[PDB]
């Protein structure tokens, strides 16, 4: 019977808005690069 | 038809140039960047 609240509690903390922002900066490091169109190879395959 | 290839020729390199002054990629780099400032501006980490 103890363990549940502990456990309710454990699983607040772990998954917090840190582990959640730190997914956020992933997210808009993607954006950074991953989302970015390199036009420097447009224009390579336009030359070629 | 070789005046008509060189003239081809050149036809080619004004059609490449055009399209290359006026690629998208340029655009989405700017939208991408906007979406930065966006989410920035709008506080996202701290509402979480």
């Amino acid at each position: 019977l103890g363990k549940l609240p502990q456990q309710a509690n454990d699983y607040l903390n772990s998954f917090n808005w840190e582990r959640q922002v730190s997914h956020a900066k992933e997210k808009l490091t993607a954006l950074t690069k991953k989302y970015r169109i390199t036009e420097n190879d447009i224009q390579i395959a336009l030359d070629d | 038809f070789e005046r008509i290839n060189d003239i081809l020729e050149h036809v080619k390199h004004f059609v490449i140039n055009l399209i290359g002054d006026f690629e998208v990629a340029e655009k989405i780099n700017a939208f991408r960047a906007k979406v930065h400032e966006l989410i920035e501006r709008y506080e996202v980490d701290q509402q979480i």
